[PDB]
């Protein structure tokens, strides 16, 4: 594989531009949900009618680092051109390159993303960059550090662009610098902490630990999970093991990031050695649609405790997680258990896959009611996780709808 | 309810009648899905397994974790529910067991979906025996991978297993690698002559349609907890997304039609007793084996006091299903049965030839169901205490083998589902009352498939033989409304759509012409969406 | 709440095993006692028929009183505690299962029929033998 290859893999910018693991490559058409609507990503192949097959090489530059497009419209922030802005001149060189010879041209227009004004004015975003900060010296290696250190900070914030999910955004919905890599709700699900806090952050994650969770999804305390998820099956699997290493060598480096009223780390949690009483479920026999077993153990033990056992310790093979001692569980704010509930966890790893069966309210599966996964939920973090964490299904519905309307999205009316 | 109107409505919500939903409403038909049992949920049948005596756990208890609800109940044995009268010189051979609720029967079927052979779809043509579909097996193909597709089966890709169904493409799946017990099985019966297969299975070797990989819970019978396999209740689903509209506890007790014989409109009750008129431009009849010959006999009316679309006086008639007899031992040599699904391979080598003219086909199958259940309760049975019983138990679910072999019946007309004029439920509906009969081809079947069974028992080494004098039930209720082209010799054509009333399809088991040698769901499923491009053909 | 701690020492002894859950053993204490109202009175004469006759194993308990008519609650406990159900009918409670100390001797290779075993391939991997007990 080609250089251009290489940067179009660890850009990742297949994620986005393939609608779902169907449509054609780089085609567009894939929704993003963005806090104030939906918006389409766009056709990229060398296509001289649908996709970029007219674009120059200053054209592609403006567009993958200042977000412009070719006919000056200022492209949306769903383009990470924020994080692709420090980009190397010679990899946005070697990127226009692998875009205009090594995919096959695509002549499918993609959907016209639609917003409410004033977001459907794609003319207002100039001020949204200037005040954003988005400039954006391309990126010079740092002689303070070693090579690995730089190797891994070019692909932590320009390649990967990992801060654009796992830095929060402020009111005007734009980088939060003050919190690096401090997490983020990216809508329905959330990313957690990464810098090197020991028990916020995953300061306390073996060096092992990190480069199996950024190369295959899966460690014995965390499993990769929707977006991250995608992450891993699209970008983050077909890095080099090199670059890996890089990555870990700058996330070990990151400055620390606590969060209030924690106090030990995602995975040490232990589990409160309880279970339900299987005498008490007797009553409820000949009793269908689980509507009368409002309780939360036998409800866990019904619904889900054949992968992760009674105990929760998950399954001797490693298969199916231990629900002690994970991140996701061991995580004071449950919004990653509730994606996880609701969608699930669907990765591809080597052509090995992972499915969650859904749980949410259209699952194939097993259907829950909101109250119905909160009460599971709440027993979950009570005896295998965070034990301060609660959930409600008024959060259960929150994290079903996508999260907080953030405070700009209430604009729309 | 003042009338609940509708385009295109499907009595019973099954496997049957899920698909035909699903595919009808992917087309942008407003669809309509009636079922007599309740909504039902997999989780809380999980917890009923869970739940029930080890008594009915050893014993293959697939009817308790769902409640037989009393205004449209369903078989259960252990108790004797006796909601399915049967008598007969084989009344033991038809107590079929079946799950009224949104999914149907299916929610706790073993997902053994099969192709049939082409000599299956022209039996009566090329021996004389039994009765022929009016469709070739060519005809139904398309179909029957699209059903095969939909549920996600699995299969031996790459094998010539046994004179089979030829395939104009592979399974979906690759068929999981068997455990312990179905490798020692299949190198015992190489040992004796018989060809041990792959059994396709609508269950997911790898991640399929959002349902997780088979993890081997070994309960396929009769709940999935994880629902690796496949059940109606997922096109139910898919359906009733898209659009279609679902009442549970409807069950439909007749139905009015005009003096062109066009059925205008169907009523049904709740538990309450409530009659609501429904209305369609075509109904769909998908309810059972069973089930659809008693809607039909239970529906006659002035125009047709002989029972809707049985003109020809054969609705009811010629019941159909798979006589098997299970004869389960314990083997000298240890097993492991547990290892996987509890229908992973079964032999296969008798699935056709010249002999059918004589007598029926044997598909001799292992059943891969754990007997830790079965050890525990018959170690505690003898009364043993201790270390002892701790060693017995090991040793009877180490050693514990369940042997079956399977047939077909011939059409007899005789084996009606005439409605008891005794027995009633709580809406009033009489219970369906079956007068089966298995046949002289049957027993001279069985005159043989006992020295086989036998054999293979000797052949391990089996001691405590325990067979059945008579013959268990295998729920692959076909027959009963026999199709062809003469509405005078059939009940509905082709295209399953009733000569009486060509409004009216029916997309079950009962259309089912011959019986076949091996499981029958995958063709009920391949028949529904023959079916439902019917309709499609017949509303645009 | 002496009752509990005999039913829990005794059903040790009888079962030859240790580690049993004691909300199960609490579960079972209530069903036996609304079976029976007598049950506590022959728990004690079975208590200090123990420890007069000081038995080692439970293998003399089972032998020496065949005629006696306290030998069938003995059996009685020891199938509860084995199979969870007290009863025979299809009504009958289940008061453990996936506990159950009769799914427990198989339960290093046969899975129990509905809680996964490890993996979901791990049958292909060949089972260890019929002779060696897993634990408990
Ligand atoms: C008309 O005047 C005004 C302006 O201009 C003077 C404006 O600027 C604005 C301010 C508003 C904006 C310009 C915000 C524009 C932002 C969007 C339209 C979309 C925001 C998109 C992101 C924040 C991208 C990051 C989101 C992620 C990472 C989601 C995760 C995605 C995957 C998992 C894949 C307003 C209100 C206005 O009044
Ligand atoms: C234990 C068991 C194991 C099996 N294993 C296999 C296997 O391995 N492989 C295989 O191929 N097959 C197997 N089968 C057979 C399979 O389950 C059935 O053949 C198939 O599911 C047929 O279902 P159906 O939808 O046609 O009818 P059903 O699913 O029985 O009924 C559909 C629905 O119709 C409703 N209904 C019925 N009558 C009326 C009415 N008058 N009005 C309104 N609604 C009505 C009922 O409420 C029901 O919910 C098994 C069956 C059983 C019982
Ligand atoms: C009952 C509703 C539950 C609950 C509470 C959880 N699960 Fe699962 N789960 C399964 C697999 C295969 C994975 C991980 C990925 C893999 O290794 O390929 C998980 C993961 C989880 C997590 C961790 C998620 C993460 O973001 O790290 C949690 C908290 C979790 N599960 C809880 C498999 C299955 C099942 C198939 C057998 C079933 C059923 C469940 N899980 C059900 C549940
Ligand atoms: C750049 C390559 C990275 C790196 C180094 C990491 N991510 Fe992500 N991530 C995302 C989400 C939604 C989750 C959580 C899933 C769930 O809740 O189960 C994660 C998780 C992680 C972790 C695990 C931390 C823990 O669980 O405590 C780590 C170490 C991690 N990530 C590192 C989302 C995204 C994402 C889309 C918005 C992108 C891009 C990345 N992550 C990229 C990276
Ligand atoms: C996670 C999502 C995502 C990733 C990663 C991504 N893009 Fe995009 N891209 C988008 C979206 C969304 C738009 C359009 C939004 C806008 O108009 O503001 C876009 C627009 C573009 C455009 C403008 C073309 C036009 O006609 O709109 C180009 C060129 C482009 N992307 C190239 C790339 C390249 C090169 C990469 C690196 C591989 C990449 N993108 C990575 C989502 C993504
Ligand atoms: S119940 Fe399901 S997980 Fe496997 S053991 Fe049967 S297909």
């Amino acid at each position: 594989i080609s250089r251009g290859h290489y940067l179009a893999i660890a850009a990742d910018c297949a994620a986005c531009h393939t609608n779902g693991r169907d449509g054609q490559f780089l085609a567009g058409g894939y929704a993003i949900s963005s806090p104030m609507g939906n918006i389409y990503s766009t056709n990229i192949t060398p296509s001289k009618t649908h996709g970029i097959g007219n674009y120059t090489l200053e054209q592609f530059s403006k567009a993958l680092r200042h977000g412009i497009r070719a006919d000056g419209a200022q492209l949306y922030p769903a383009m990470p051109y924020d994080a692709y802005n420090r980009l190397t001149d010679e990899d946005v060189k070697s990127l226009y390159a692998y875009i205009m010879t090594e995919v096959k041209p695509v002549d499918a227009p993609s959907p016209k993303t639609q917003l409410p004004f004033p977001f459907s004015i794609r003319a207002s975003l100039g001020i949204w960059k200037i005040a954003a900060r988005i400039e954006g010296k391309p990126y010079v290696f740092d002689h303070t550090h070693n090579d690995d250190w730089n190797r891994g900070r070019y692909l932590v914030d320009e390649l990967a662009h990992c801060g654009e999910c796992h830095t929060p955004r402020n009111f005007l919905l734009a980088p939060n610098q003050s919190a690096y890599l401090a997490g983020a709700d990216i809508g329905s699900w959330r990313a957690p902490n990464i810098t090197n806090a020991p028990q916020s952050g995953i300061g306390s994650w073996s060096d092992q630990d990190l480069f199996q969770y950024l190369k295959t999804g899966k460690t014995a305390h965390a499993r990769a999970a929707g977006p991250m998820a995608e992450a891993i099956e699209h970008s983050l699997q077909y890095l080099p093991d090199a670059d890996i290493s890089a990555i870990v060598t700058y996330l070990r480096s990151v400055p620390a990031k606590a969060e209030s009223g924690q106090t030990v780390a995602n995975f040490e949690h232990a589990g409160r050695p309880s279970s339900y009483s299987v005498a008490n479920a007797n009553s409820r026999r000949s009793n269908s649609t689980l509507t009368k077993t409002t309780d939360g153990a036998a409800l866990y033990e019904a619904v889900c405790a054949s992968c992760h056992q009674s105990d929760g310790k998950g399954s001797k093979d490693g298969y199916y997680p231990s629900l002690v001692g994970n991140t996701t569980t061991g995580q004071l704010n449950p919004n990653d258990l509730i994606a996880s509930i609701l969608y699930g966890v669907d990765r591809t790893t080597d052509n090995h896959e992972i499915l969650m069966p859904a749980f949410g309210p259209d699952s194939l599966v097993q259907p829950l009611t909101d109250e119905q996964i909160a009460t599971i939920a709440d027993y979950v973090l009570s005896h295998f996780g965070n034990a301060q964490a609660t959930v409600s299904a008024d959060a259960v519905k929150q994290v079903r709808a996508g999260g907080k309307q953030v405070p700009l999205a209430k604009l729309a009316s | 309810n003042e009338t609940l109107s509708a385009d295109v409505v499907i009595i019973g919500a099954g496997i049957c009648g899920s698909l035909l939903a699903h595919k009808l409403v992917r087309n942008g038909l407003s669809v309509l899905l009636l079922d007599a049992g309740p909504r039902r949920d997999r989780s809380q049948i999980v917890e009923n397994w869970r739940n029930m005596p080890p008594d009915n756990k050893s014993q293959y208890d697939y009817a308790t974790p769902y409640p037989s609800v009393p205004w449209a109940p369903h078989t259960n044995y252990f108790p004797d529910n006796n909601y399915l009268i049967v008598k007969g010189p084989d009344r033991t051979a038809y107590k079929q067991g079946i799950i009224k609720g949104v999914g149907g029967t299916t929610w706790h079927w073993a997902a053994s979906s099969w192709r049939y052979l082409p000599n299956d779809f022209k039996l009566h043509s090329t021996y004389g025996v039994g009765r022929d579909y009016a469709m070739s097996y060519d005809e139904l193909e398309p179909y029957y991978y699209e059903a095969e597709c939909e549920m996600g089966v699995m299969g031996p890709n790459g094998e010539e297993i046994t004179p089979s169904a030829p395939r104009q493409n592979p399974w979906p799946m690759t068929s999981m690698p068997y455990g312990y017990g179905d490798r020692t099985f299949t190198e015992i019966v190489s040992k004796l002559g018989f060809s041990n297969t792959p059994v396709p299975q609508a269950r997911n070797s790898r991640p399929y349609d959002g349902r997780p990989q088979c993890c081997g819970n070994n309960n396929c019978m009769p709940i999935c907890p994880i629902g690796a396999m496949y059940n109606g209740v997922y096109a139910a689903i898919k359906a009733e997304k898209l659009g279609a509209k679902i009442i549970p506890n409807a069950v439909v007790y007749a139905m009015e039609t005009d003096a062109k014989n066009r059925i205008t409109a169907i009523s049904f009750y709740d538990p309450d007793k409530q009659s609501h008129r429904v209305v369609a431009k075509t109904f769909v009849i998908a309810a059972n084996g069973i089930e659809t010959p008693k809607l039909l006999l239970l529906a006659a009316n002035d125009r047709n006091p002989h029972g809707i679309a049985n003109s020809s006086d054969l609705v009811g008639r010629n019941m159909m299903d798979h006589p098997g007899i299970g004869m389960s031992f314990q083997s000298a040599e240890p097993i492991w049965a547990g290892g996987g699904s509890v229908q992973m391979s079964s032999i296969t080598n008798f699935r056709d030839g010249d002999f059918r003219s004589e007598y029926a086909a044997t598909q001799i199958g292992y059943n891969n169901t754990a007997q830790n259940s079965r050890a525990g309760m018959k170690a505690l049975s003898m009364g043993l205490v201790g270390k002892k019983l701790d060693e017995e138990i090991r040793r009877r679910t180490a050693h514990g083998v369940d042997i079956y072999a399977n047939h077909e019946v011939l059409p007899d007309p005789n084996n009606r589902l005439v409605l008891s004029k005794d027995y009633k439920d709580a809406l009033g509906i009489p219970h369906p009352e079956v007068t089966y009969d298995v046949g002289e081809y049957v027993r001279k079947s069985a005159a043989i498939s006992r020295q086989r069974l036998m054999d293979i028992a000797k052949a391990m080494g089996g001691t405590e033989i325990e067979m059945t004098p008579y013959f268990t039930p295998n729920q692959h209720i076909t027959g009963g409304t026999i199709m062809g082209h003469d509405p005078r010799d059939s009940v509905v054509d082709k295209w399953l759509r009733t000569h009486d009333h060509s409004n009216l399809f029916l997309a079950t088991g009962a259309t089912m012409a011959a019986s076949g040698t091996v499981n029958s769901t995958l063709t009920m499923a391949a028949l529904s969406l023959r079916a439902a491009d019917a309709i499609l053909n017949d509303l645009k | 709440r002496d009752s509990i701690s005999d039913f829990m020492q005794l059903s040790a002894f009888a079962t030859g095993h240790k580690n049993l859950d004691l909300n199960i053993g609490s579960a079972l204490l209530l069903a036996f006692e609304a079976q029976k109202h007598d049950f506590s009175t022959q728990i004690k004469a079975l208590r200090e028929h123990i420890t007069k006759n000081n038995y080692q194993d439970v293998e003399a308990l089972d032998a020496a009183m065949k005629d006696d008519p306290l030998h069938p609650t003995l059996i009685q406990i020891i199938r509860a505690w084995y199979s969870g159900v007290i009863e025979d009918e299809t009504n009958a409670k289940v008061y453990a299962f996936e506990k159950a100390l009769m799914y427990q001797p198989s339960r290093d290779v046969v899975v129990i029929p509905t809680y996964a075993h490890n993996g979901p391939n791990y049958w292909v991997s060949e089972p260890a033998s019929v002779d060696v007990m897993p634990a408990f």
